[PDB]
């Protein structure tokens, strides 16, 4: 993600979800987002397989006693 | 002949297990060029398994409950020594599985004989088993029509008489849809009942595994064989075995049985409505019941499915998007692009939904709905019409299934044959509360006994 | 989300996450995305309060027996 | 006085609960204009609660374990009849809470006396309690410096001698950071130990609640009072009470205690390293231990926090972003805009991480790390240097805390006073495996007994 790609994304994503951003606000949002993107990139280095599951999986109801 | 008679024939010495195996192999050889249900035939394994059952019988042993019964599995199940395809070409180069899926191991321990791996929509995303890489699976009742999906091979193999039992998966409908469209029996157990270990996943939060079969007894026997905790499986919540076979014939006296309305009527065509009506009459259900927030339940399932399934394949979407199934790759990509707010909202809604569904089942034992809005459309269908509303065919097949699996309630899909419908079948969902699979199965058995639910063989 | 907002979002988001889309594929992706946006909109109609939690919450280890 | 002396003094009749209450109120009156720890002083309630304890004593009743102890709570805790602010101006129009938070109810049942609500970073997103709407909370040891955060009122009220006990929250550090920076005791219990019911949330997947105190006994007594299952709280997994008070003085003979290196040394300044060194020597720990994937653990916590916290506030971010805290509103917005793939990856990584952390604690009873990279910076600081490397001040305060709360391990934050540090304190984390709070507390008690961990004026 280059800085120019981040700026286009922040603008389009904010409009899509309904958060109105003036230009100074969009730049401040992109500054934080850029730091987070480096964190996410590090997370992508961890080898996960398709069967590496979510930490919590749905429980539809307690299993009954007997 | 059905599961029960096959098992009896081997137990009693009327037929050898090896002869039963060779008959299934010859049927596959003769029919599968057209049906295209199988992607791999485990011939050497099948013959050695059948041989081993005949050795045990000849020694005078008591045989296990599925001894000699042929079966096949959707090709997302790991089969030792075989590369798990999950309907993809991407997986072809992965190492062969080191072990059978746990459910395969349990069927093997019960004496069942594995004949091989079955066709599916790539990576389980689809309801029609129109696979671009492997070819479509064709409905044995009319080979110009779809078998349904994503477990289409699992349904077709049973309706073509190739095997009496198969395994499939169901996230948003993929056992129930082919059961409906092929006219065979299916069981989607409670979410977290049956171990998912050694299977290729789609949606960690929603995937279920279960049997399809030639009879309701087939479902119950296979389900009992497969049950049990698996501490190595993150999704499993069942802490003990709750056998269904001993009570299968107990009947439905005193149960509160209702018919779902609203969403489940509005999205049901005339044949689907007639199937529910006749099943309701047979089961003594007359009250119309509203399922809580059904359309929103579908919506939330849809959102979670697309993001979790798409993101699972993100690394491959980045480097080899052209190697995916062209009919679903854009749906996977859409899923990856979904705002994280939609995912979180769906997960928060799911708590509310679980509470409302569990509350609904404090007043009801079984609820009835159709399995699919219509019977099998033609292969290559882009759009269907349901009570005057147009839908894309591929997503639309799961309109009635998707709200129910999201709550994780168990369902038997019972095959029925409504009158005004070109001789094609349509299934009925018999839905019970979490952990109450044996109620669904009891209701199925009543439909089977009266002749309302059946195969056409 | 208008069709114009969806186009801009699909384009910027696909670039940001590393799945560049050719014009015909971007149109196909937007078609599916638009259908999903209607579903998400329906989810937004459900009233949730801040204390409406996720269906599954983390468990750091099994609680020890005694 | 300190906690134990207050409780004993009231139990023995040497001092009344009402007199103890009035001393705390008068200290608040004299000091809080500058420290700015309190947002709400529940004067009438405090006096009534203290009076009720004195009545029970005069009736000959056996007093409960916290009888007469004054406390205050971070203003994300519901207090009956008061609007829960959670550091925001946005919440000012919400209805007053209909009941106390469950933890407040439990402290009240134990005899403790509530003095009111404490300042915090808005919506709990921040480590400095530099609140634009309510003003900063100031460090009582140097009022030009931060108290830390987000539970800064909770730390400052104790270091200023206003109350002996407070409640905070800790998602990624927010109990441990103010404990460190104010030189007081903190306990972040195991994730899922203490009920979150009746509190304003931040991150459903990571929020913890816990006490800060004037002594390690204060921690243990308050913790024991607050423990217990709460079936109405979705996050609670504790099925029974495990008292820490009876074993607090058991000591550490035979325990395996290690010192964390790598990430926990590289992100520790000279004072933080000296504090760990002296704590290690006192506790007999010499072996350097690597925490698994610490930097990635931080990353994943950071990702999940920003999306879940931001999406929680989405409706307000849509219509009134200008009414949020200027120092954090753009971070909440960034969180809402994060691709869903980052969230899902972090949740999948969290399973791997949980496994690795639990495996690590098969070899260790307690692990030691610094609580913060440095002591309290000046109010208004944007950038800090840690061993010559720059970081943004606000996120940086949690560098050493954030990996540990992501695994949900319990931590005592013990206050120490290193040399060549302008007389400012810095905390040490005593980290144990999930559910092993009483080991952390036993280790803290050894530090307290030798005089290494203590408060100051
Ligand atoms: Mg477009
Ligand atoms: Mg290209
Ligand atoms: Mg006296």
């Amino acid at each position: 993600m280059t800085e120019t790609e981040i700026f286009a994304y922040i603008e389009a994503a904010s409009i899509a979800i309904g958060i109105p951003l003036e230009p100074a606000r969009a730049r401040a949002v992109a500054h934080h987002f850029s730091r987070t993107a480096l964190l996410a990139e590090m997370l992508e280095s961890v080898p996960l397989s398709p069967e590496s599951e979510l930490a919590e999986i749905y429980r539809p109801a307690p299993f009954p006693a007997e | 002949m059905k599961t029960v008679e096959i098992i009896e024939g081997i137990a009693s010495g009327r037929t050898s297990a090896r002869d039963v195996c060779e008959e299934a192999l010859a049927t596959i050889g003769a029919t599968d060029g057209l049906i295209n249900a199988f992607t791999c035939r485990t011939v050497e394994r099948a013959r050695a398994e059948a041989d081993a059952i005949d050795v045990r019988r000849a020694r005078g042993e008591v045989l296990p409950p599925l001894a000699g019964l042929p079966y096949a599995v959707k090709n997302l199940f790991d089969i030792e020594g075989v590369t798990t395809l999950a309907g993809s070409k991407i997986n072809r180069t992965l190492p062969p599985a080191r072990a059978d899926a746990v459910l395969v191991q349990r069927l093997k321990a019960a004496g069942a004989v594995l004949l091989g791996g079955l066709n599916m929509d790539e990576f389980a995303y689809g309801f029609t088993t129109e696979n671009t890489h492997y070819g479509p699976t064709r409905n044995p009742h009319d080979t110009g029509r779809i078998a349904g999906g994503s477990s289409g091979g699992s349904g077709a193999a049973i309706a073509a008489g190739q095997v009496p039992l198969s395994l499939g998966s169901d996230t948003n409908g993929s056992i129930r849809v082919p059961a409906s469209l092929c006219g065979v029996w299916g069981l989607k157990p409670t979410f977290g009942r049956l171990s998912r270990r050694g299977t290729y996943p789609f949606v960690h939060s929603i995937d279920h595994l279960g049997p399809l079969a030639d009879s309701v007894e087939g479902l119950a026997l296979a389900y009992d064989a497969m049950q049990g905790p698996d501490p190595l499986d993150p999704g499993c919540s069942a802490s003990r075995i709750q056998p269904s076979v001993p009570v299968l014939s107990q009947g439905i006296a005193g149960l509160r049985i209702g018919v779902l309305g609203g969403w489940f009527r509005d999205n049901a065509g005339p044949a689907a409505r007639a199937a529910v009506d006749v099943a309701a009459l047979t089961l003594g259900a007359s009250e119309v019941v509203m399922w809580p927030d059904a359309e929103i339940g579908r919506a939330a399932a849809f959102v979670i499915t697309a993001s979790e399934g798409g993101c699972l394949h993100l690394d491959d979407l980045r480097i080899r998007p052209q190697d995916f199934e062209p009919l679903s790759v854009d749906r996977f990509i859409s899923g990856v692009l979904q705002p994280v707010a939609w995912y979180l909202r769906a997960q928060r809604f799911r708590r509310v939904y679980r509470d409302k569904v569990n509350a609904l089942f404090r007043d009801w034992d079984i609820l009835i709905a159709p399995a699919t809005p219509i019977s099998a459309p033609a292969i290559g269908t882009e759009w269907i019409e349901v009570n005057g509303t147009r839908h894309p065919c591929r997503p639309a097949m799961g309109l009635l299934t998707q709200p129910v699996s999201f709550a994780g309630c168990p369902v038997v899909a019972a095959p029925t044959w409504p009158g005004e419908n070109d001789g094609m079948p349509i299934g009925v969902q018999l839905i019970a509360a979490p952990w109450n699979e044996s109620l669904c199965l009891r209701a199925g058995k009543v439909l089977q006994d009266t002749g309302i639910a059946r195969l056409k063989c």
